[PDB]
């Protein structure tokens, strides 16, 4: 695989550069550049091929280049719609094929959003089947930063946690779920279980008690 | 008072191999060669007898158009008094050549992964090729003593072989299209001008 | 399947001599034969193709002819570097085959055999065996006799001769007669001598030594 | 018009085989190569294989080499895949590549793509339970298989405050999804909330009445 | 300039298999026939195989049929050969021969060749012993296998007055050669010398001084 930045961000109207680095045998030996843009869940679209060449239809604002064993793509005048992934590609004269990697771009227009966290005691029907999965539901946070850390009475707990990668929700924020796997003897013997989340350093406390 | 259909010639979507090189007689135009000359999209542009700028503002009576696919390393063979595979057995410009030759990279159009088995070039022959001599014959030449009987075998297979054209090749090992111009003068009035 | 016959199987002559090799076919082959040259160790090289044509870059001193079934190849004047085996092969029918082989030496008047003797290396003595060698360098002709003598006792049956190919400048021969033994009996014996009885010699000369002295 | 339509596929078991295809129209199918690109869920892309323009030459990714076969047909303009010796890692959505003109090995037209998963998990119907404590409610669609199950509150009546969370695959093999409603405590008891769960691979209707 | 470099080789068990190659240069490799000729140690030549330009027609020798195969590759400009069910008597130096080239001339510059053996004892390396006394010098290599072994004096610093004897077979089953060098004793104690052994089947490069 090649080298790509795992993330990148900027302000609307700025100009950003993204790195696509490989070895010398493939990208450094041929003018065989190829860049792409892929909206979430849609089909990719060709943007740049072999130096800076653009398929008929894409605007001239896109621009890319390559140096040594490094390929570079430069955007001018960031916009909200251009906030999407980007992929690079080139030839593989060792009789194979290879792609660049992953690079998520996020043009930040709003500063930050605080999460909306919800906690529920396990359903009465779940406990009857010797099951107690404490579930804490999180929503409305931005950017994509949320980790789960369940809080017992007086000791931290992370046993059998289902940690999630933040997914952008509809209102230009993110949202997530949780599932805590402790034994029923852990669920009832505690005084009050608390749900503690971390989003961009922000924490909102929600506690549950056995009723 | 119409232009020469250079669009369908150069920008054609299909080309014939060199031994079966195609020909299109063209005449009776108003000609602007500068659109190609200054296009600067051609990796090579030479010819002999008249300079491009001086020929653009000049009248001529008859011109032909021919085209095929060769290899980059052998592009130099398209010149008077050259030698090699193509010069000997596939195409040989006369010494007093008065046409024009153009060639550009077409690795983006004609090459194909795995090797393009379409275009061909003649390999052996009993003699040299005359000027503009086309030889479509796939007749099995017999340099032995036993009868040939058409089948391909121990003596002198087809004088026809296909390039590889893998895209992963070097510069000279990739196909460069070519269009050979021909400029001649006769007693007929000049039908093409600018 | 068609058999080919080279003739003769051996040949010797001095410088400036003219020699001729002959090739006779089994069935009719008009003008389809080649002539090769294989210097020892190296790879062969075409000399004359179609039994009539001169390869470019080969000295014009080679030439042959023949047609139909009987074919001949001639050499105008030998040279101290034209010493190599020669080969011919059919050129028409599906199962190609080559000749049989023919060597071409160079004949000289005579050369006196220079003699040497070499003691075994001490590290080989540490290994536990004795491989003594008697050198005869830069002599002629190739035939010669070498005889060992240890403590006035003739030794034969455990010898081993290795002869080099003839030279290209002076066209001489050289033999390295090696008498390999164990160090035990080699220490049991003290005096060693290899004796040569060559034609060019007038008397049997013998280089010797004494173990432990040198 | 220049378009591409993939054949289709679905869930399969490991070690088995499966065939995929791709429909073409609007261009000379007989004059271009074909490729196939796969993308893991929420990750990068990966080349799979190539096929020459005339069914002559073949290539394979070092991971798939020995498990796949490609085949085309200039008559029906129909390209064929055959994934053999199915592995669960190969689970991805596979894209039918162009081989477009003005180009070479590179890829342009990029038909939509068929999602195909490989997992020997127990297909279990959705069992729903309430999520009861700006107070919120919810329904618990836990331990189901496969993905996905669609939810709807009051059959298209509640929309303000609906989010989809990452219900990442539990290593046991069954997912667990839910639905949320963020509503002030003043209107919790007035109106009712019903979670219309529809597991369309099983076509079941399961409901529950959550109340704080 | 026109050359023909051959691939590797070495020991092969009886009935085993091996792949040979023949890289090319200086000529359009797609315009010439190919053929393979073998020569046992100190015997006559022998035709084995013959392949046309496109792998369309194939010929073998009646003694090798059913066991040999040829191939071509117009891209890599490199001829191949794979031999299976090896007989012991196949041990020879298989060359790399073109045929009936573009002009007309047959069997042109066909080149060096690679040894191929059929035996199974070991792949051990040599040991050296010096020899010291108008005298001469030399170093002795002994009990090595398999052939060949090239030797240079002072990394080929000396070119005249040097001799190498062609090795023979020892009764144990190994080879052993010898090399001597002569010089006037004027510079006996002044200059020093080392012979450079190179046993490619084991790469055991050893050197050794020679002084009384
Ligand atoms: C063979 O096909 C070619 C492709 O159609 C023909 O080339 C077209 O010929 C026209 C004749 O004038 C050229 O014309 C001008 O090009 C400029 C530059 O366009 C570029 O700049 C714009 C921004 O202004 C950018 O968006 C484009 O992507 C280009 O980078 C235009 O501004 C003019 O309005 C005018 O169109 C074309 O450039 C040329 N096409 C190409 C791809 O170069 C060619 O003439 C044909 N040959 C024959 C003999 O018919």
């Amino acid at each position: 695989a090649l080298t790509q930045p795992a993330s990148v961000s900027g302000s609307p109207g700025q100009s950003i550069t993204i790195s696509c680095t490989g070895t010398s045998s493939d990208v450094g030996g041929y003018n065989y550049v190829s860049w792409y843009q892929q909206h979430p869940g849609k089909a990719p679209k060709l943007m740049i091929y072999d130096v800076s060449k653009r398929p008929s239809g894409v605007s001239n604002r896109f621009s890319g280049s390559k140096s040594g064993n490094t390929a570079s793509l430069t955007i001018s005048g960031l916009q909200s719609e251009d906030e999407a992934d980007y992929y690079c590609n080139s030839l593989t004269s060792i009789s194979t094929w290879v792609f660049g990697g992953g690079t998520k771009l996020t043009v930040l227009g709003q500063p930050k959003a605080a999460p909306s966290v919800t906690l529920f005691p396990p359903s009465s029907e779940e406990l009857q089947a010797n099951k107690a999965t404490l579930v804490c539901l999180i929503s409305d946070f931005y950017p994509g930063a949320v980790t789960v850390a369940w809080k017992a009475d007086s000791s931290p707990v992370k046993a059998g946690v289902e940690t999630t990668t933040p997914s952008k929700q509809s209102n230009n924020k993110y949202a997530a779920s949780s599932y805590l796997s402790l034994t029923p003897e852990q669920w009832k013997s505690h005084r009050s279980y608390s749900c503690q989340v971390t989003h961009e350093g922000s924490t909102v406390e929600k506690t549950v008690a056995p009723t | 008072t119409n232009l020469c259909p250079f669009g369908e010639v150069f920008n054609a979507t299909r080309f014939a191999s060199v031994y079966a090189w195609n020909r299109k007689r063209i005449s009776n135009c108003v000609a602007d060669y500068s659109v190609l000359y200054n296009s600067a999209s051609f990796s090579t542009f030479k010819c002999y007898g008249v300079s491009p700028t001086k020929l653009n503002d000049l009248c001529f009576t008859n011109v032909y158009a021919d085209s095929f696919v060769i290899r980059g390393d052998e592009v130099r063979q398209i010149a008077p008094g050259q030698t090699g595979k193509i010069a000997d057995y596939n195409y040989k410009l006369p010494d007093d050549f008065t046409g024009c030759v153009i060639a550009w990279n077409s690795n983006n159009l004609d090459s194909k992964v795995g090797g393009n088995y379409n275009y061909l070039y003649r390999l052996f022959r009993k003699s040299n090729l005359k000027p503009f001599e086309r030889d479509i014959s796939t007749e099995i030449y017999q340099a032995g003593s036993t009868p040939c009987n058409g089948v391909e075998g121990f003596n002198c297979y087809f004088p026809l072989q296909s390039y590889g054209f893998q895209p992963t090749n070097g510069v000279g090992y990739q196909p460069y299209r070519v269009v050979v111009l021909s400029f001649e003068l006769l007693h007929a009035p000049a039908t093409v001008c600018g | 399947d068609i058999q080919m016959t080279q003739s003769p199987s051996s040949l010797s002559a001095s410088v400036g001599d003219r020699v001729t090799i002959t090739c006779q076919a089994s069935q009719d082959i008009t003008n389809y034969l080649n002539w090769y040259q294989q210097k020892p160790g190296k790879a062969p090289k075409l000399l004359i193709y179609a039994a009539s044509n001169l390869e470019t870059g080969v000295p014009s001193r080679f030439s042959g002819s023949g047609s139909g079934t009987d074919f001949t190849f001639t050499i105008s004047g030998l040279q101290p570097e034209d010493i190599a085996t020669y080969y011919c092969q059919q050129y028409d029918n599906l199962p190609l085959t080559f000749g049989g082989g023919t060597k071409v030496e160079i004949k000289r008047t005579v050369a006196a055999p220079s003699v040497f003797i070499f003691p075994p290396s001490d590290e080989q003595l540490k290994s536990g065996t004795a491989s003594v060698v008697c050198l005869l360098n830069n002599f002629y002709p190739r035939e010669a006799k070498v005889q060992w003598k240890v403590d006035n006792a003739l030794q034969s049956g455990n010898s081993q001769e290795s002869v080099t190919e003839q030279d290209s400048k002076d066209s001489t021969y050289s033999l390295s007669s090696t008498l390999t033994l164990s160090k035990a009996d080699y220490e049991k014996h003290k005096v060693y001598a290899c004796e040569v009885t060559h034609q060019g010699l007038s008397s049997p000369v013998t280089k010797s030594f004494n173990r432990g002295e040198c | 018009q220049v378009q591409l339509v993939e054949s289709g596929g679905g869930v399969v078991q490991p070690g088995r085989s499966l065939r995929l295809s791709c429909a073409a129209s609007g261009f000379t199918f007989s004059n271009y190569a074909m490729y196939w690109v796969r993308q893991a869920p929420g990750k990068g892309l990966e080349w799979v294989a190539v096929i020459s323009y005339d069914g002559s030459n073949k290539y394979y990714a070092d991971s798939v080499k020995g498990r796949f076969t490609i085949s085309r047909d200039n008559s029906k303009n129909t390209l064929y895949l055959q994934m053999n010796s199915l592995r669960t890692e190969d689970t991805a959505v596979y894209y039918c590549a162009s081989g477009s003109d003005y180009g070479d090995y590179l890829l342009v037209y990029w038909g939509q793509g068929t999602l195909v998963t490989v997992s020997s998990a127990s297909t279990k119907g959705p069992s729903v339970f309430p999520l009861a404590p700006t107070a919120a409610l919810g329904c618990l669609v836990k331990d189901y298989f496969p993905e996905p199950v669609t939810v709807s509150w009051n059959s298209g009546a509640l929309t303000s405050g609906v989010h989809t969370f990452p219900a990442v695959l539990q290593s046991s093999g069954l997912y667990s999804l839910s639905s949320v409603v963020t509503v002030p405590s003043s209107s919790l008891g007035t109106q009712t909330y019903i979670c219309n769960v529809n597991h369309k691979p099983s076509n079941t209707k399961v409901d529950k009445k959550v109340e704080p």
